[PDB]
RNA sequence: CCACUAAUAGGGAACGUGAGCUGGGUUUAGACCGUCGUGAGACAGGUUAGUUUUACCCUACUGAUGAUGUGUUGUUGCCA
RNA sequence: UGGAGCAGAAGGGCAAAAGCUCGCUUGAUCUUGAUUUUCAGUACGAAUACAGACCGUGAAAGCGGGGCCUCACGAUCCUU
RNA sequence: AGGUAGCCAAAUGCCUCGUCAUCUAAUUAGUGACGCGCAUGAAUGGAUGAACGAGAUUCCCACUGUCCCUACCUACUAUCCAGCGAAACCACAGCCAAGGGAACGGGCUUGGCGGAAUCAGCGGGGAAAGAAGACCCUGUUGAGCUUGACUCUAGUCUGG
RNA sequence: GCAGUCGGCAGAGCGAGAAAGAGAGUGGCGCGGACGCUACGCCGCGACGAGUAGGAGGGCCGCUGCGGUGAGCCUUGAAGCCUAGGGCGCGGGC
RNA sequence: GCCUAGUGGGCCACUUUUGGUAAGCAGAACUGGCGCUGCGGGAUGAACCGAACGCCGGGUUAAGGCGCCCGAUGCCGACG
RNA sequence: GUCGUCCGACCUGGGUAUAGGGGCGAAAGACUAAUCGAACCAUCUAGUAGCUGGUUCCCUCCAAAGUUUCCCUCAGGAUA
RNA sequence: CGGCGGCGAUGUCGGCUACCCACCCGACCCGUCUUGAAACACGGACCAAGGAGUCUAACACGUGCGCGAGUCGGGGGCUACGAAAGCCGCCGUGGCGCAAUGAAGGUGAAGGCCGGCGGCGCGCCGCCGGCCGAGGUGGGAUCCCGAGGCCUUCCAGUCCGCCGAGGGCGCACCACCGGCCCGUCUCGCCCGCCGCGCCGGGGAGGUGGAGCACGAGCGCACGUGUUAGGACCCGAA
RNA sequence: CCAUCUAAGGCUAAAUACCGGCACGAGACCGAUAGUCAACAAGUACCGUAAGGGAAAGUUGAAAAGAACUUUGAAGAGAG
């Protein structure tokens, strides 16, 4: 059997990537984490403090605390059969700002903005966003040119 | 063959009364053309709650349907439950009530009928509205029993605060190990 | 071995308990033979009450049961002094003695 | 007498036949973790809400009137189109009579 | 009635409900309580959390009719005199408010749950509670102490 | 190993073959020696004494009557 | 650029440091709860953010409630 | 204390069928020696030794069916008949080759094929019968025996 | 889905793509009409049907004995038993 | 939401995979099967291919086949 | 059949003595009423068994597990 | 079908089944333990009769009935079946329930508004009076109101019924927030008197509790599950 | 301080108990492999030296009316 340690397999998890070692850059510190907000929960191994569990790495979860150098933070973590919400606290080096939300924040702004205008104007504009349709029928040009003729290579032992 | 799962075909909800009461079973028959002859989802309502056990129908005491009938906007109106009116001895004053039920117990009875108000039987309210017009339906409280309280985490569990099966209750009976920081652990 | 919530039980049958069982299929019976003997009694002494002699106002101990009052097995010897009845003709003409209570009050 | 010593090999099919759910996420989460001086502070705020009560009616009754006044002081085919509305039980009703009232 | 029970269903099947792998052994885990610490240790701490160990101080010979109080709240006081005991005192005018001995009725002390309704009243009971005197106070009324 | 011989090849068939035998050796209980063990005792270490049951069943096999058909029987035959 | 050291196994981490040398010290102190880890989502152990004291240290920001992290340990009954 | 007198591949020597001699045509046997003795040895008795032994071995003379190599005779059976008349055992039963199969089939697949009822024999098969493997392992199953196991105890010694 | 068997006290409707009323008032001869509905019943649509361990439901399946009931059966033949007879039920069984 | 039986010996296969010379060997991951399950096909067959099953009639298929056993080429089948 | 012994630690009848953790033993754990490394009879006792064997009518509907953690746990439980 | 045909009384018609026989295809012997049985795994020669989850107690949950903040006479007593049933209430003693918490001493389950008075320095920090008064937020079955509208020449014009934008009160229940009670901890100022004390009471903030926050229990019966009992039946050394 | 009894002597009915005995009554019991071991010449026959162990076994018919007489055979056994 294996052992149940800590840091068990987080070798090259928790190190540094390469050239990317020594002083943590500090606008890692100074960024403003709300409750509610959604992050990414990943550990830097230069902070040994306030250390998220290895199968927390690389999860993403919401924030429901916040103190002076940590956040708690609610994580989905699958236990067998079952999803738990984890109330976990980490600190601000281990988590970063989720992308996620925010280009669904930015399409609200642009659907919100796409409502309240042009219903002065009276027509109809499209929010539920399609997938990628087939495409459309079209012209394809060979404008003097003949398509150019290819023929499989004779078998020439490389090496 | 087909790949359906039938595990959860059969619903496990009532058909009927599993009371072989003749006069529940009449009400039943009552509130069965009731429920389909008319367009009104009280009658349903009604229908499904006759066919419950005795838990499922918990009794209604007199205070919370004097509480619930005082609430702005429920005047002249009749107080429906499908299980008991029991007495409560913790009411001064008892308003003007038109109430129908299975069975009101018999100080209860005599409190409503000394207020002035009027106890309705379920033949009585289905002549009076035959849709439940002017109607508030009421449950008692469906956890007020005693299980519920066994019921939920186990006690033993961190923040479990289910009441555990003892034979007697006292200092030496369940509350040394588990239960005290001084006697190994704390949950 | 326990199955899941429930209570711990301690049944006291550990012991060969088959053979002292005491059932009352004789229940009505006793009671049946009983009330012939109250009525016998009653027949025997005739003009007496059939119950038995007077007994006394007794209050219970023991804070539970001190507001309430009951019979006691007889009445005391200051109590029959007092009320100028002799202690030996008291349970002749059908007055319970007890010689073993005080008074206090 | 050995054994088998560990597998996973059923789980997958067992976590799935009621499903792996997701927990139940439902709106005013529980407060159990957050910072206790943010919560007694969040605790005294609740305890004196009702400290500014008239200052909330009276802006209340008077945002009422500035907007309650302020909204009513400035206030395909020839063919398929016609049938569609012409069988229109309720739109085309006086002109289905016509054909009637033409047809007598 | 043996006729309802699941053993008519039984007959004809081979391990009587009781399976054909694991059968219907004597008493395969110990009889009663065996093993709380050893191998049930799992559901004594799931279920009955406290089970074993020792607490508080030993009493050698208890009477417990030397510590017996039956309490009452205030909601049910009125419970204990008559309903015309309440309809005459509001009724009348000079001020007799009535008297309600718990110890009459069968408790020793008033606690005071309810809420009391608005007309004087002297209780006598053994002990009080404080939010009881208090609200017989804010009511109008007296507590007497009896023994 | 001796000797003969054309040669003195190797194997299998539940390491063929114990209701076929034998019981010398392993491997019960008796006993001796060496080594080991405080001891009871232990020893792919020696030594001696130590009950080998039943077939009349079915098949297989070897013999022995016969059985169906040529009407019955007998003689002489043929050979698949 | 660490090819050294950081008590040790190994791995991760670390350069005006987490290493080495001084200065001062005793946060290796008292007290609730919450959480992570093993997990049954139980304890122990270990750990993590907080909060309430009382302190240390620094010019201060801060940092500290043991050891840079991952290991170094212990229920009931009894005794003290 | 370091094994003395003696004795030895012994009923005690692994290597080992030890080396030499003798016995034989040929001897892992026998005897006589040799001693480096895995691991001989002195009342845990050493060495010897007449007489004795239903004790364990080796060789020789004599004698013989032990054998080459079997044969014949006699008694009682077996056999057949009259009378009498059991038992073990038995899922159903009973011809094989290969295949696959719980890795050695009477049955299944594919082939070979198959003919009433029987008698005397026979020991290949029925993984034949006999007896819930005595070997081995597991069981929180025992019992006999031992002691420096745990806890006691009769007796005994000693003090008051 | 069906209490709507709403009948000379009659008027026999409510499957029809489109929220709701076959509403009511007042001014401008021959005596007829299937069945149904043990409502624990009856009827209609649609989909489905493997099963060890195990669980549940229905048994007008069966045995014995008791309490009610069948103005039950029975010496003009009960129980039991046998049967190449007639059958019923998916089956237990009758 | 409560109550809850049975189970807590598993085994096989594509792909990944550790020990072993290897094994119808021992040990894991993923998924599907067998166990719990008949049916068509692989002659035969726990697991392979097709396909999962109320009692039947018609039709049609899958995987397999179509000299005869044995349904289907008894096609004037193609090219080697 | 062949054998050991057959005047002496000889053979034998009857009477008597020793009784079950006891007797008796020229010693084999032998004998003690076909029983002996603790006789026989009755009772406690229907002793206990995580271990074998068995477990009685029909139809209908649903339908598994051999995995997690803890246990003097590994042929068993508790827990999910 | 508003279409027809043939055969019939001692030799024929029908009888799916039921007895025997024939043939083609299928088809290994059941029970059991097992990953895997037709097994060269064990039990079973045949037939009849007997033969194994019971009863008591406790607990849990579910369901049925009665009464219900209560409930229950079980023990006692009074008046053929009947040893039954009926009754008792100044026979509810008592059980369980209506109150918890603490080891225990013990304690024990809402409050706000108004009138009067930097004492301090309850503008803040108690008592005199009156009034209102048992929480809130979200969801929430039901129910309430109704801008309008549901035609039979067409305008009115009323009543009834139905539908309905929208807005409401919101059952049970869930989640969250406050609130109250007992233990314990921290901080801090007061209030009381028969004895002014090593007295008694109060507040704010956390926190431990099997609590409260307008009951739901009791008795009986049934069913399952877990036990203690010979404990489903047979079995030791 | 207080409370409560007055030990080291004795008798005493009733309520209470009663699988032996004497005499009864009853039953949602059992119905001859059941119910006691025992429905019957049952603690009997039989076994063991002994202590002890311990069965099997009901039914003609309403009434013996239990088959006179004839005949075969030595008779059992037949035929009338
Ligand atoms: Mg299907
Ligand atoms: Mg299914
Ligand atoms: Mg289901
Ligand atoms: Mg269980
Ligand atoms: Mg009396
Ligand atoms: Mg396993
Ligand atoms: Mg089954
Ligand atoms: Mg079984
Ligand atoms: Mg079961
Ligand atoms: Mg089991
Ligand atoms: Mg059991
Ligand atoms: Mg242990
Ligand atoms: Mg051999
Ligand atoms: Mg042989
Ligand atoms: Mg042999
Ligand atoms: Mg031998
Ligand atoms: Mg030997
Ligand atoms: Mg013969
Ligand atoms: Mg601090
Ligand atoms: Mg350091
Ligand atoms: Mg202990
Ligand atoms: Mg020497
Ligand atoms: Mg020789
Ligand atoms: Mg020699
Ligand atoms: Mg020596
Ligand atoms: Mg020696
Ligand atoms: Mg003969
Ligand atoms: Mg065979
Ligand atoms: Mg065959
Ligand atoms: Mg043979
Ligand atoms: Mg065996
Ligand atoms: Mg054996
Ligand atoms: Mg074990
Ligand atoms: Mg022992
Ligand atoms: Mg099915
Ligand atoms: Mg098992
Ligand atoms: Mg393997
Ligand atoms: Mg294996
Ligand atoms: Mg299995
Ligand atoms: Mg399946
Ligand atoms: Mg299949
Ligand atoms: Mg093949
Ligand atoms: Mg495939
Ligand atoms: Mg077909
Ligand atoms: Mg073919
Ligand atoms: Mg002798
Ligand atoms: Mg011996
Ligand atoms: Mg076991
Ligand atoms: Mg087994
Ligand atoms: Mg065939
Ligand atoms: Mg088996
Ligand atoms: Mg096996
Ligand atoms: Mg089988
Ligand atoms: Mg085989
Ligand atoms: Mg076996
Ligand atoms: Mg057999
Ligand atoms: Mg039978
Ligand atoms: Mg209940
Ligand atoms: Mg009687
Ligand atoms: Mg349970
Ligand atoms: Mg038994
Ligand atoms: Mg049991
Ligand atoms: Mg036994
Ligand atoms: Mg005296
Ligand atoms: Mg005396
Ligand atoms: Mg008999
Ligand atoms: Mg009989
Ligand atoms: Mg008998
Ligand atoms: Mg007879």
């Amino acid at each position: 059997t294996n052992t149940k340690g800590k840091r068990r397999g987080t070798r090259y998890m928790f190190s540094r990537p390469f050239r990317k070692h020594g002083v943590v850059p500090l606008a890692t510190y100074m960024r403003i984490y709300k409750k509610g907000d959604i992050v990414d929960i990943k550990g830097m191994g230069t902070v040994q403090k306030g250390m998220p569990h290895k199968c927390y790495h690389g999860k993403t979860g919401r924030v429901y605390n916040v103190t002076q150098h940590a956040v708690g933070i609610v994580v989905n973590k699958q236990v067998k059969g079952k999803i738990l919400a984890k109330r976990i606290n980490v600190r601000i080096e281990h988590i970063k700002h989720s992308k996620s939300r925010d280009s669904f924040l930015k399409r609200v702004k642009e659907n919100d903005q796409k409502k309240k205008e042009a219903k002065e104007k009276g027509t109809w504009v499209q929010l539920k966003r399609q997938p990628a349709p087939p495409r459309e029928a079209h012209f394809v040009r060979t404008n003097g040119k003949e398509p150019e003729l290819l023929e499989p290579i004779p078998y020439e032992f490389m090496a | 063959g087909v790949d359906i799962r039938h595990n959860k075909d059969r619903k496990v909800r009532r058909k009927e009364p599993k009371s072989q009461d003749i006069y529940l079973r009449l009400l039943v028959k009552l509130y069965r053309f009731l429920a389909r002859r008319t367009n009104s989802t009280f009658n349903q309502v009604v229908l499904k709650r006759l066919f419950m056990s005795r838990t499922n129908r918990p009794p209604l005491s007199l205070s919370r349907m004097i509480r619930k009938m005082k609430l702005p906007g429920r005047e002249n109106k009749t107080a429906v439950v499908v299980g008991t009116v029991t007495d409560d001895v913790r009411v001064q004053e008892v308003p003007k009530l038109k109430v129908c039920a299975l069975r009101v117990t018999s100080r209860a009875r005599s409190r409503i009928l000394k207020a002035g108000g009027k106890i309705l039987t379920f033949d009585q309210l289905a002549l009076d509205s035959p849709k439940g017009r002017g109607t508030v339906l009421l449950s008692g409280p469906r956890k007020g029993r005693e299980v519920y309280r066994h019921f939920g985490k186990a006690p033993g569990t961190p923040h479990s605060h289910t009441k555990p099966y003892v034979r007697s209750k006292g200092r030496k009976f369940e509350r040394a190990r588990g239960r005290r920081a001084s006697r190994g652990y704390k949950n | 071995a326990p199955s899941r919530n429930g209570m711990i039980l301690k049944p006291h049958f550990h012991k060969d308990w088959q053979r002292r069982v005491a059932t009352w299929f004789n229940q009505p019976a006793r009671k049946i033979r009983r009330r012939k003997a109250r009525q016998a009694r009653a027949r025997r002494i005739a003009p007496r009450p059939a119950a038995g002699p007077i007994r006394p106002i007794v209050r219970c101990p023991t804070v539970r049961y001190h507001t309430k009052v009951r019979a006691g097995r007889g009445f005391s010897l200051e109590e029959l002094r007092v009320a100028g009845i002799h202690k030996k003709v008291a349970r002749t003409i059908g007055i319970s003695v007890d010689p073993r209570r005080r008074n206090k009050s | 007498a050995k054994s088998k010593n560990h597998t996973t090999h059923n789980q997958s099919r067992k976590w799935h036949r009621n499903g792996i759910k997701k927990p139940r996420s439902q709106r005013y989460e529980s407060l159990k973790g957050v910072d206790p001086k943010f919560l007694r502070n969040m605790r005294f705020a609740k305890k004196h809400n009702k400290k500014g009560l008239k200052k909330m009616q009276a802006n209340n009754a008077k945002a009422m009137a500035a907007r309650a006044e302020a909204i009513k002081a400035l206030v395909v085919s020839r063919k398929l189109h016609r049938l569609a509305y012409i069988a229109h039980p309720k739109l085309g009703r006086r002109a289905r009579a016509r054909i009637a009232r033409g047809l007598r | 009635p043996s006729r309802l029970r699941k053993t008519r269903k039984l007959r004809g099947h081979v391990s009587h409900g009781h399976g054909r792998i694991g059968k219907h052994r004597k008493h395969p885990g110990g009889r009663g309580n065996a093993g709380g610490m050893h191998h049930h240790r799992i559901n004594f701490d799931k279920y009955h959390p406290g089970y074993f160990g020792k607490v508080g101080m030993r009493h050698y010979h208890l009477k417990r009719n030397q510590s017996f109080c039956p309490t009452v709240n205030l909601d049910k006081l009125w419970t204990l005199v008559s309903e015309q005991t309440r309809v005459n005192a509001a009724k009348n005018k000079t001020g007799a408010a009535p008297i309600i001995d718990v110890v009459r009725s069968g408790y020793y002390k008033v606690l005071g749950k309810g809420k009391l309704p608005k007309q004087p009243v002297i209780v006598k009971a053994k002990f009080f509670s404080r939010r009881a005197e208090e609200k017989i106070k804010g009511v109008g009324g007296a507590c007497v102490l009896v023994a």
